[PDB]
DNA sequence: AAAACGAGGGCCAGTGCCGTAC
DNA sequence: AGCGATACGGCACTGGCCCTCGTTTT
């Protein structure tokens, strides 16, 4: 609709004319992103790996190759973490059914000629005994699907369903609502040992590990979920005469902007200097408005910056040259507020740690 | 052509004096000594047409050039001194700007204070300095008060503008401003750092005290030990350079309060308003104090310093400038990220060392090292006490599966944590230093609640002394060592014996490690104490030492360290990489605080000459600037410039980090500078003050010959051809003679041409005998020479003739001692009297050395002065933009324009010219030698420096950031009249 | 030449027999273990921080591996090129200005037919003419301090200058080796070449502001591959005379080292309060440190081979928790770079790890 | 329960060696 | 009478005054 322009303008992809369809964006094929895809993707990622890395006991992280390692290249992201198997057993002492974690870029072929699309996706391959892998996969399902619900404006938007087949006993995957088709975000699969039993035969006495002074070969669930349909997911989860994206704090990319508002001086340059290094010095995404190089208007500046998805605009008068007094102005609520410079720091800070709650 | 040398002058038709006697004792000292070995080398003769004289002598034309240099300051000085004081006002204005207070002190709102003189203190907030924020100042008239924008609560931005006091009047006579340390408050002046002016000049009460009544820093180390027969007969009459005690020696009234909190240096800003009025009435006393000793010294300053020369030249001396730019801020951080880098490079290598070695504390392995068993190696683990209770031990009191229903178990072990937490820390008090490590560690550890705490071990150095034996292999041995020095170095049979006994309890010693390291070193207390090296057992004593005070730690010995003995392990290289390290910082880590506070005014393109806009410079949005070098106008000795900053300025190393600073004063666009330096003048002047009270004539000495003979340019000086014997070139034979005049101890003389050359003592001590003979000879049991034919006699009455004492042969030590046993000024020539404390009516003196150097460094001073002057009378007579003097005592450079340059570089031959023919005219004949006549060089360029090709270490590539090229002076020079249509 | 033992053992490269200079080099290695991947996850992050985030002007890329028209890229250059007109509309054409972006990429090798792919960290710097040495040479100067940092012994990173087949300057960065210099990172001055063939129509929406004017930016580029220089950071961290008492240690820099602390159960066995272990556990990787858990394991062994097994691993910190601490609340701690028992509180323990790792980023 | 004495660390100035210039 | 001289600073080290806290006291 009216979204995928304002993400032109705004440069959360890449330019383009006619491959801006949303055919196109649910396809690999690409006009990849813009800086604003590429840090909510990164954040995204981080929150990812956070909410991988809390879990009891130790998850590994890994990296495969890409390419056919005689020999192309990778359509699912399981293979290369099921090479190293057999290695990680010896760092979890073989003691605990275990996973191995990984994000990276994945290919799929997109149908005058053919061609090949990409797509970023966060897999993790969680080894565990057969008597306990489904208890253990809807485990996964709940954290996951609580894991999308976290940062959603609506809870309602991301649906669980069930299935099976003749090859995997029991598996569940995670849609999303757009509402204009409801897409795959996530897989999750309980493989058997076969999988692995393909590739190490044998002498497979190496395969299985000790569950309790037991031998027995691990059945495999395959966690494999979308970053960029996830990105998209709450890119239209944040879209609400007013065009504002309300991504999340935590999720959103830059989450503050600070101009100034009196006529070109190197003063209010050096203060909005300082502040950009307080601010940054706390780890603080922060653009800098006050380049600038005019400052035109306000209304359309906050129209910017809100389809921008930035969580605070700062205002940097002259007047702030001498009370410290600066305005503030929220994107929630969008109320033109008035506070010192010295402050900023820790509300910003305490504001972010807010919103961590489950 | 003729005389062995003189050149066409119109300063006197007569002229000899011949001395046939005279010249006929000269010659034939010269021919016994002996040199008539001459080259016979005509210098080219140069005839210009000489500026005006306004007779009859230059003595008299230098007298009344100075004489109306400095008449309308002369003026205004008196207009301080018949001042009548109108009282203090009962209350200060808190009004920004200046606040006249006449009449019963009330308040006039005044933009500038218009007096043709008055005394003057600045006042500055150093909390967030460098700008102005209190002044008072007196005026014949009534008094006056400055107070900074510093009245309203703000949050500014300091980029240092043009809000330092404003003192200077417009236009569209005329100022004098005395003070304590004048240049301070100059410094502070809005109109001063202007590219072009002043009429303002500065007169320091402090420059005065010194040319007055100074004393040594030696003299100033034991008055304060106030608290060497007749050596405590001056202790009286002269005092040190604080304000109290010039005060309380020139006033002697009431000791002056000092300022107890010292707020403005050890409070912030919110503290100073609160006691606003006091601290005004503190500065107020300051001026007042000023004022009076100001009163007092002028007329004995010019008693004592009759001369208008040193008068004017005091006062052009005050007012040098130094023009600057952005590229200062980049030179700044550039040189800054280089000093923390390296720094960082080094603490990290000394720290990691230091923690490797840290491991060896179990189990009691430390007591083999043979460098780490003198220190701590404590094991602390306090404290605590007893609160809980009773009579029961507290010390000793493989299943899957897939559990998550206790979603909130992770929340219970969180409220256990905490609630485990705050329950212990009631246990402890005060958070010390980490026990677990040994005590060695913990010194070399930053505290923990400290705001600037480093991880591990910080605080490693270089020059420490635990780290150098922390690593170092030592000299052909293993350990190294420190109680009245540390490791013995730089700067007919002998026996002694040795011991080892046991009693309990000291530290344990071990010495076999020693010797096997021995062995290990070789398999590439006596004897082997010479030339070798090896370690004892214990004792401990000197055995075989040549210093006489040692040196912690060893960080110039890089030859010594790049030769094999010594070196370092572990390991390798490392050692003269680490000694490298520490060469390349050692200017900037003893003079970053110095540099980066020098501050520095910026002013905008509204109060520039627009004659700089139009040149095709802005340059892209850059901002030209300067500072006020803020100098002493007169320090002892003898009452030379003394800057902290600007006269300890490294020169320009490929080694040094900040060994730019001194190029870094770049010329404003139109504008360059040209300077120049006295090649030489102490030598010269020694030579003449021994060839004039020899004879008529310069050459009539065998010292006084030799220096006015060689010339730099593709030949060879006096330094030069003793720089070439050899002999080391040049800095260091120009040391080695300027130390000879000046006490060439056989010792010193010794260790010093030993430290440069690199060789055996025998053949040294051998050339060094040789070298002796220039102050060979001199003089019941006495030294055997006298003034009778023989020593030996028999009861023969001679107490009247042990009165007379020189040296005989080569040099002229006698006349520098001449001038050393007058009771009365010793003034040559000018001409200017020194200290009640260094004059030997009523001290002992016993201050030889300091007298000779004080009578040959005032030649050179006054030297300077008279450059000085003379560059300033034919700067203003004729149509040559740009006075702004800046000079480093043999060294001065003007900042002239890209047009004036070279009739500026003239200006300067013409003055060196004058100036040698004063010297000269003062002792007789008004004839002077060839080759010290001109400047051998004059550098003109945009920044100041050494020498006109410039290389460098910080940035690099020199021409690769926007800088230009030097150009050597020189003979070209010479076409180019004094007059304005020249080309 | 004998580490590799410590690689295997302790994941932090593939336990492979296979793993000669060459087949590392090439980037035809099999994959490194989870320590090496947090390793160099952790050096390109710091490479972020000291390149994007500080640096203003500068914008994240994200660059495709193939081309829409087999082989893909050799560079990332390219795809950043790309992206010049849109990245300059955001910047307001306010040139210089840069992007930079870390990804993967595939080189085509002859082994004496196969191909090795590496992780590599690219910036372009979009500069004017008239400054183009200068920001080559500023460039040049904060590679090698951004790597000479973090070094046990920063004497081995050096620096070459070196002229293109044309004429063009450029710098090379050199890691010593045991068996010589490696190139680990290309900084070069591409003279607006690529960017005019790009785009031969309009010539007119590639002008940038300069200041007063609008020039044809010349093209700056620094590539550096991060896996060689995770392999660098490896070596540099292991240790070499006359020691008379040797350990095995790597000593990584505190900022980029895999695991940051290690916490276990001691005295021992001592049941069942030790829940609070998983509180510290939480609490510490809530901060973002990483911290190895200790509590399920087979050793039951002497405390010097799991302080040698930490020690391998390049662990920070080991915190010990006994009961002695469930009584009072003091922790044991032992550091890697200085082998010394050291008691503290917890909360303490935590913010001491903090300001440890902040303060070690510093000075 | 309550008064007193000794151990620990910071702020202070003095002192010894070294860094530069001219 | 015997002699390096004029300065400007820095950092490393130290013995002593002073405040705080604990070990020891009605
Ligand atoms: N050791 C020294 N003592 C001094 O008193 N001086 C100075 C005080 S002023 C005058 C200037 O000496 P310079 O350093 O410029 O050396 P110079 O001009 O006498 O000799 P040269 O021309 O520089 O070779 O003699 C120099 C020394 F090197
Ligand atoms: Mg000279
Ligand atoms: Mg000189």
């Amino acid at each position: 609709l009216a979204l995928l322009e304002i993400c032109q303008r705004r440069h959360f992809l890449s330019g383009s004319k006619q491959q801006l369809s949303r055919d196109s964006l649910l396809s690999g094929c690409h006009p990849g992103f813009g800086p604003l895809g590429v840090e909510l993707r990164k954040n995204l990622a981080a929150e990812w790996w956070t909410s991988v890395v809390v879990f009891r006991e130790q998850v590994f992280p890994v990296d495969a190759l890409h390419h056919k390692p005689g020999p192309k290249l990778r359509e699912n992201l399981l293979h290369g973490a099921l090479e190293h198997y057999v290695n990680c057993l010896d760092l979890v002492n073989k003691r605990l059914p275990y996973g191995l974690a990984q994000i990276g870029v994945c290919f799929h072929p997109v149908f005058g000629v053919k061609s090949i699309g990409e797509k970023t996706e966060a897999s993790l391959v969680w080894f565990t005994p057969p008597r306990t892998s489904n208890q253990w996969l809807d485990f996964w399902l709940r954290h996951r699907l609580q894991w999308w619900r976290k940062f959603a404006m609506s809870p309602s938007n991301f649906s669980s369903s069930d299935c099976q087949d003749e090859e995997g006993r029991k598996g569940n995957k995670l849609y999303y609502n757009f509402p204009w088709g409801k897409e795959l975000i996530e897989t999750l699969w309980n493989l058997g040992d076969h999988e692995l039993l393909h590739m190490y035969p044998g002498n497979v006495s190496k395969l299985h590990g000790r569950d309790g002074r037991k031998n027995v070969v691990p059945c495999v669930l395959s966690v494999n979920g979308d970053l960029d349909r996830g990105m998209l997911a709450y890119l239209y989860d944040s879209f609400q005469h007013r065009k504002v994206l309300k991504l999340h704090p935590c999720l959103a990319p830059i989450k503050v902007a600070l101009d100034v508002g009196r006529g070109p001086t190197l003063e209010l340059r050096q203060v909005c200097q300082g502040l950009f290094n307080e601010l940054l010095e706390n780890g603080i995404s922060v653009w800098p408005g006050y380049l600038e190089t005019m400052q035109s208007s306000l209304e359309q500046l906050y129209s910017k910056y809100d389809e921008m998805s930035i969580l605070f605009t700062v205002l940097v008068t002259e007047t702030t040259l001498e009370n410290g007094l600066i305005h503030l102005r929220s994107r929630d609520t969008t109320m033109k507020e008035m506070m010192h410079i010295s402050k900023l720091k820790d509300f910003l800070i305490k504001y972010i740690s807010s919103a961590k709650n489950v | 052509m003729l005389s062995r040398g003189l050149h066409e002058q119109i300063f006197g038709q007569g002229g000899e004096m011949p001395g046939e006697a005279a010249v006929r004792r000269s010659v034939e000292h010269l021919q016994k000594h002996g040199l008539w070995g001459q080259p016979a080398v005509p210098l080219p003769d140069v005839e210009l047409r000489l500026p005006p004289l306004y007779g009859d002598n230059l003595d008299q034309h230098f007298r009344l050039l100075a004489q109306k240099q400095s008449l309308p300051y002369l003026e205004a000085a008196n207009l301080l001194l018949q001042a009548q004081l109108p009282p203090k006002p009962p209350a200060w204005a808190w009004a920004e700007g200046w606040t006249r207070y006449g009449p019963e002190g009330e308040a006039v709102p005044v933009a500038i204070p218009e007096e043709r003189a008055l005394v003057f203190d600045v006042e500055v907030c150093l909390a967030e300095g460098t700008c102005p924020t209190l002044a008072v100042a007196i005026s014949p008239s009534a008094w006056y008060s400055w107070c900074s924008q510093r009245l309203v609560e703000e949050r500014y931005s300091w980029t240092s503008q043009l809000s330092p006091a404003d003192l200077i009047p417009l236009e569209v006579q005329e100022q004098l401003v005395v003070g304590h340390n004048v240049s301070f408050d100059r410094a502070h002046i809005r109109e001063q750092y202007l590219i072009q002016g002043s009429r303002m000049r500065f007169l320091d009460t402090m420059s005065m005290h010194m040319a007055i009544s100074g004393l040594s820093s030696f003299q100033r180390s034991l008055w304060i030990a106030a608290k060497a027969i007749s050596s405590w007969d001056w202790l009286d009459i002269s005092s040190v350079n604080s304000l109290a005690e010039v005060h309380r020696l020139y006033v002697g009234g009431p000791p002056l309060e000092k300022e107890p909190r010292e707020l403005f240096v050890k409070g912030t800003m919110k503290d100073i308003r609160e006691n606003f009025q006091d601290l005004m009435q503190y500065c107020a006393q300051d001026v007042w104090a000023t004022h009076e000793v100001f009163q007092q010294q002028l007329p004995l300053f010019l008693e004592r310093c009759p001369h208008p020369v040193t008068l004017a030249g005091m006062l052009e001396m005050g007012v040098s400038y130094l023009p600057v730019n952005q590229n200062w801020e980049r030179y700044l951080a550039e040189a800054q990220g280089t000093y923390e880098e390296l720094q960082r490079e080094m603490k990290k290598s000394l720290m990691d060392l230091a923690n490797d070695a840290c491991q060896l504390l179990s189990g009691e392995r430390y007591k083999e090292d043979p460098w780490l068993w003198d220190l701590e190696w404590d094991l602390q683990e306090f404290k605590q006490k007893k609160a809980k209770k009773v009579k029961k031990e507290p010390a000793t009191a493989l299943g899957p599966c897939s559990e998550e229903e206790e979603f909130q178990q992770d929340v219970m072990a969180r409220a256990c944590l905490q609630k485990l937490k705050g329950t212990t820390e009631l246990l402890p008090k005060r958070p010390q230093h980490l026990p677990g490590h040994p005590g060695w560690y913990r010194k070399l550890c930053p505290r923990l609640d400290d705001p600037a705490w480093t991880p591990g071990p910080s605080l490693l150095s270089l020059q420490m002394r635990v780290t150098p034996k922390l690593m170092a292999l030592t000299w052909d041995g293993f350990p190294l060592h420190y109680s009245e020095r540390h490791g013995w170095g730089y700067l007919n049979l002998a026996k002694l014996p040795t011991g080892t006994t046991l009693e309990s309890a000291g530290v344990v010693c071990p010495y076999r490690a020693i010797e096997s390291l021995y062995r290990k070193h070789c398999l590439e207390p006596y004897n082997d104490v010479d030339i070798p090296g090896c370690w004892f057992f214990k004792l401990p004593h000197k055995d075989g030492n040549s210093c006489n005070v040692g040196s912690p730690f060893a960080k110039d010995f890089l030859p010594k360290m790049e030769d094999g003995t010594l070196q370092a392990g572990p390991g390798g290289a490392s050692g003269p990489r680490a000694l490298e390290i520490n060469k390349m910082i050692s200017f900037w880590r003893n003079a970053h605080k110095r540099i980066s506070s020098q501050m520095v005014v910026w002013l905008p393109r509204s109060a520039l000459p627009r004659a700089v806009i139009r040149h095709p410079d802005y340059d892209e949005e850059g901002l030209y600037g300067a500072i006020l070098p803020q100098v002493v106008t007169a320090g002892t000795i003898t009452r030379r410039a003394v800057e902290p900053t600007w006269l300890t300025a490294s020169n320009a190393r490929p080694d040094r980090v900040g060994s730019e600073l001194k190029a870094m004063v770049q010329a404003p666009p139109g504008y360059t500078l040209v300077g120049a330096d006295v090649d030489s003048q102490e030598l010269w002047i020694a030579a003449v003050l021994g060839d004039a009270h020899f004879a008529g004539m310069h050459g009539c000495t065998a010292f006084g010959w030799m220096t006015l003979q060689g010339r730099k340019s593709r030949g060879t000086d006096l330094h030069s051809k003793t720089a070439t014997t050899v002999g080391i070139s040049r800095e260091h034979a120009k040391i080695f003679n300027y130390g000879r005049i000046y006490g060439a101890g056989q010792p010193f003389a010794e260790r010093l041409l030993m430290q440069f050359n690199h060789r055996l003592t025998q053949q040294e001590a051998a050339e060094k005998a040789q070298q002796m003979y220039a102050a060979t000879k001199g003089l019941l049991r006495k030294v055997q020479r006298e003034t009778a034919r023989k020593s030996q006699w028999k009861k023969w009455e001679v107490v009247a003739e042990r009165a007379w004492k020189g040296g005989t042969e080569s040099e002229m030590f006698n006349k520098l001692e001449s001038i050393a046993t007058s009771d009365i000024p010793r003034t040559p020539v000018l001409g200017c009297c020194i200290s009640r404390a260094l004059e030997p009516s009523a001290v002992q003196e016993e201050f030889m050395t300091s007298r000779v150097n004080w009578v040959v460094q005032s030649s050179a001073v006054d030297y300077l002065h008279l450059m000085l002057v003379a560059m300033k009378w034919l700067f203003e007579e004729f149509a040559i933009d740009g006075r702004f003097c800046i000079s480093i005592h043999d060294e001065v450079r003007y900042l002239v324009r890209e047009e004036d340059r070279y009739r500026a570089a003239l200006a300067l031959q013409i003055t060196n010219l004058l100036t040698r023919c004063m010297f000269a005219y003062k002792l007789g004949l008004n004839d002077l030698p060839q080759s010290v006549a001109f400047f051998s060089a004059v550098d003109i360029d945009r920044c100041l420096r050494k020498e006109v090709t410039m290389d460098c270490k910080t940035p690099s590539n020199p021409t690769g950031m926007e800088r230009r090229y030097g150009i050597p002076q020189g003979e070209a020079l010479d076409i180019y009249q004094i007059i304005e249509l020249t080309k």
